[PDB]
């Protein structure tokens, strides 16, 4: 219901960072977590989804090998790791939950976190 | 007759009275080996709604010598307890737990509505809605590979004609008896009296 | 890949009443598996509709989606003062959940 995440990362270029989207109770149980890159002044890009229960993370062709999705079953927290800060990597990283189950057939992002902006500095 | 006698009591209490039971697809198997058999506790308890013993009879004729007793525990919905019989077909039978047509054992099932239903629904128990093929007798599929239902490659993500193979039961405390959980402890016997590793409780030989 | 092209690129000019927000795809969206997301400025997009026309929880039914195949409509009965955000299109039909460019971006 509330997915408060990290704030802003003072990451000098080439330095890695890990995001910390926090799932409320029962979020992980029946819902996957999706990450959406929002580069400042562009459209929403779908980085991929992490299914916490079975530890399954699948990424798009663009972001493969550059980003890692992790979630902690205990403490119900979602994490995303950036391999290094490439010059174009500065973006507002979002987190949102989608049903992965066959019956619901929704696979759409119901609720979203506030946003985590990475940049060369602050 | 020729059975040895092991003072070690068989841990059927461990299997039946366990705190947490597994899902049907990931059916948990325990091997009951080298212990004297307790079967009358099961027979006389009578709180086990289904006590269907194929092969061996459930009317106090199972004081037999067994070389190997395999215990399988899973939690399923009430409407599919009939499904897990030898030579029966359904979703649970062909995708989650298949019983051999020559099953010589006891399908034991009782209500766990208080224990295994949680307010707001219990989604801890899964089941395989779709799978490429029917499951073979005594085979556990733990694969999470996205089921294909269309020409489009699933690419690892779900969508049209691509579904997550597993689905949640979702037992609710106020729900129909058909929709309430039944813990099932399938007991698979081998009925070999010559090795008789699983001791019978009768007087020795 | 299923790409999406939102046609009315800029409608944040305070338009009046009905707006025919559109989105079309190279291969027809199958199963009406499209959703609309409202990105209010300074905030994260909130689901506005899903499916072809299935309205979201806590959203007024005035927002509808008249989509056939690819969902190429999003109709707001009145453009209320609050509702002047950037509405997005997303498809989940077996692709990397590609989005649109946005429709009411100042």
């Amino acid at each position: 219901v509330q997915l408060v995440q990290s704030g802003a990362e003072v990451k000098k270029p080439g330095s890695s960072v890990k995001v910390s989207c926090k799932a409320s109770g029962g979020t992980f149980n029946t819902y996957a977590i999706n990450w959406v890159r929002q580069a400042p002044g562009q459209g929403l890009e779908w980085m991929g989804r992490i299914i916490p229960m079975f530890g399954i993370a699948n990424y798009a062709q663009k972001f493969q090998g550059t980003v890692t999705f992790t979630a902690d079953k205990s403490t119900s927290t979602a994490y995303m790791e950036l391999s290094s800060l490439r010059y174009e990597d500065t973006a507002v990283y979002y987190c949102a939950r989608s049903a992965y189950y066959s019956e619901s057939s929704g696979y759409y992002l119901d609720y979203w976190g506030q946003g985590t902006l990475v940049t060369v500095s602050s | 007759v020729r059975f040895p006698n092991i003072a070690n009591l068989c841990p059927f209490g461990e299997v039946f009275n366990a705190t947490r039971f597994a899902s049907v697809y990931a059916w948990n198997r325990k091997r009951i080996s080298n212990c004297v058999a307790d079967y009358s506790v099961l027979y006389n308890s009578a709180s086990f709604s289904t006590f269907k013993c194929y092969g061996v009879s459930p009317t106090k004729l199972n004081d037999l010598c067994f070389t190997n007793v395999y215990a399988d525990s899973f939690v399923i919905r009430g409407d599919e307890v009939r499904q897990i019989a030898p030579g029966q077909t359904g979703k649970i039978a062909d995708y989650n737990y298949k019983l051999p047509d020559d099953f010589t054992g006891c399908v034991i099932a009782w209500n766990s509505n208080n224990l295994d239903s949680k307010v707001g629904g219990n989604y801890n128990y899964l089941y395989r809605l779709f799978r490429k093929s029917n499951l073979k007798p005594f085979e556990r599929d733990i694969s999470t590979e996205i089921y294909q239902a269309g020409s489009t490659p699933c690419n690892g993500v779900e969508g049209f004609n691509c579904y997550f193979p597993l689905q949640s039961y979702g037992f609710q405390p106020t729900n129909g008896v058909g929709y309430q959980p039944y813990r099932v402890v399938v007991l698979s016997f081998e009925l070999l009296h010559a090795p008789a590793t699983v001791c019978g409780p009768k007087k020795s030989t | 890949e299923i790409v999406l092209t939102q046609s009315p690129g800029t409608l944040s000019l305070s338009p009046g009443e009905r707006a025919t927000l559109s989105c079309r795809a190279s291969q027809s969206v199958s199963g009406s598996y499209l959703a609309w997301y409202q990105q209010k400025p300074g905030q994260a997009p909130s689901l506005l509709i899903y499916g072809a026309s299935s309205r979201a929880t806590g959203i007024p039914d005035r927002f509808s989606g008249s989509g056939s195949g690819t969902d190429f409509t999003l109709t707001i009965s009145r453009l209320e003062p609050e509702d002047f955000a950037v509405y997005y299109c997303q498809q989940y039909v077996n692709s990397p959940r590609t989005f649109g460019q946005g429709t009411k971006l100042e």
